[PDB]
């Protein structure tokens, strides 16, 4: 089949329970892609689904801050997921590496990540899992950009249309609607904003607990502040828009588009 | 710890 064929392997990326993604040359066309490599034989019909879903979802995705997915290829034994080459790693390593960032590196990053969101939003897909770990730098260069990636918990929404459609995530970007068992749609991608914001410019987040329990309350009461000194030279405006993403109720709070026209992402 | 929290890595999902 065409992967075989028109495909070279190198070196491996990244790797899951499940997958394994290895950087490849389509030879012909002399361009590097990363392929995700699911041993199919491995997965039960439900896993297989859930691929189909994900590859499915991306396909919807033309974005310059979303991962592209050019191409799906079953062979015998192995499914291949044929994505853009990205080389700066998870923004989470990022964010370990360098601590925290400034406001105008936080506003340029949190700009992208919106934009990505919005695209989303507007194409009718809700991604539900926004965290650091999601996050991909094209490049190590300064400036690259930061691409949205894995779609494998994203979900199809009809218009404005909500529902409590299942428990999916992770625990410490959760919303409050998610956990509530309240409707939900487009706004809990902004609640992980939020807390992505939050990380980008402390280095820390705004809702940990080992104790699940006492983490789920905090996020659902929303607990969280600015602790001195770290956020008593933040701009009031930097903690207005966290305020407005970090919002317990899902309908006051801000949207995608909203949040870039926010004065702090907008001045610049 | 003060308000200061670790960074630790979250890639297991609910």
């Amino acid at each position: 089949t065409r992967f075989t064929e028109e495909y070279q392997l190198f070196e491996e990326l990244g790797k899951g329970a499940f997958s394994v993604v290895r950087r490849c040359v389509k030879v012909l066309a002399g361009q590097e892609y990363a392929a995700k490599i699911i041993n199919t034989k491995k997965l039960s019909a439900r896993d297989h689904q859930k691929l189909e879903r994900e590859a499915r979802i991306c396909r919807l995705l033309k974005h310059p801050n979303i991962v592209r997915l050019h191409d799906s290829i079953s062979e015998e034994g192995h499914h291949y997921l044929i994505f853009d080459l990205v080389t700066g790693g998870e923004l989470f390593e990022d964010i370990v590496a360098r601590e925290y960032y400034s406001e105008a590196d936080a506003s340029h990053c949190i700009q992208q990540i919106l934009e990505a969101v919005l695209h989303c939003h507007q194409m009718g897909v809700v991604h539900r899992n926004l965290k650091p770990e999601n996050l991909l730098l094209a490049s190590k260069l300064k400036g690259a950009a930061v691409k949205l990636a894995d779609f494998g918990l994203a979900i199809e929404v009809e218009g404005e249309q909500q529902a409590w459609f299942g428990f999916a995530g992770t625990p410490g970007y959760l919303s409050p609607e998610v956990l509530r068992k309240d409707p939900y749609g487009k706004p809990v991608d902004l609640w992980a904003c939020g807390v992505i914001l939050y990380i980008l410019l402390v280095g820390y987040p705004p809702f940990w607990d080992e104790d699940q329990h006492r983490l789920y309350k905090q996020i659902k009461a929303g607990a969280y502040d600015f602790p001195s000194p770290e956020w008593d030279t933040v701009t009031p405006e930097a903690k207005d828009l966290i305020n407005k993403m970090l919002t317990i109720n899902p309908s006051k709070r801000i949207t995608a588009a909203e949040a870039l026209k926010h004065p702090w992402i907008s001045h610049r | 710890s003060h308000g200061r929290r670790p960074l630790i890595r979250q890639d297991r999902i609910v």
